[PDB]
């Protein structure tokens, strides 16, 4: 078909648990998964992107669960806790796919830019198709 | 050491912020750490990193790990094995290859 270009976008946003982040340091990921994206967690331009892999890396808090007696323990001794992050990650949808043409990156509180009320960060990635 | 620096510095670079780096300590909770497969990997005590190369999100390090003894009137930690690793902005230690025991 005539070219279709598709429009991906991911945003990291502030949230009562702690904020979201864009980066390449997500958990849990092989080497492999990791392979195209940049120092950033973004995809790097002229990539092959297929089903579920990553356009745009993303961690976000999870957990809080009260300390087992085991932690507060530590919690003294080997120092304060800290705090776990899971994979929220941008994921190439089902049945979708192709080559990364293009990509856009805004930060709140840089000159001239205007996010979403709560949004620290917006990410878009432009896909052949 | 070499084929790490290479491994590190093929990841590609962006333009953005220096992020701040946790310097994991003996005093310290270490970090997650993953194997290249994705496997959790758990220290048997804390870590010490020495940085080799810097990237504005991502650096090089080596990392010490270790496991507490008994010495003096107390208890301090002394070496157990070692790991190369790229180390993020969330503090995670991703190994590039399974620690070596001393």
């Amino acid at each position: 078909g005539p070219i279709h270009i598709e429009r991906y976008e991911i945003e990291a946003r502030d949230t009562k648990l702690g904020p979201e982040r864009i980066t390449r340091d997500i958990p849990h990921l092989s080497e492999a998964a990791l392979r195209d994206l940049d120092e950033e967690g973004v995809v790097r331009i002229g990539a092959e992107v297929k089903p579920g892999d990553i356009l745009v890396g993303r961690t976000s808090f999870k957990g809080e669960s009260e300390p087992t007696p085991e932690e507060r323990l530590l919690r003294s001794i080997f120092g304060e806790k800290a705090r776990d992050v899971k994979d929220t990650s941008l994921r190439v949808p089902p049945g979708e796919g192709g080559i990364v043409v293009r990509t856009v990156r805004l930060r709140r509180g840089d000159p001239g830019v205007e996010l979403k009320p709560g949004v620290r960060e917006v990410v878009r990635v432009y896909v052949a198709q | 050491v070499e084929p790490y620096i290479r491994l590190f510095e093929a990841i590609p670079d962006a333009e953005t912020e220096l992020a701040t780096f946790y310097d994991a300590d003996l005093d310290t909770l270490p970090p997650r750490m993953f194997l290249p497969s994705g496997d959790l990997y758990t220290p048997p005590g804390p870590v010490r990193l020495e940085e080799i190369k810097r990237k504005r999100r991502v650096r090089l390090v080596k990392v010490s790990i270790y496991r507490f003894e008994h010495v003096g009137l107390g208890l301090a930690a002394r070496p157990y094995a070692y790991a190369y690793a790229w180390q993020g902005d969330n503090g995670i230690l991703h190994l590039y290859h399974a620690p070596v025991v001393l």
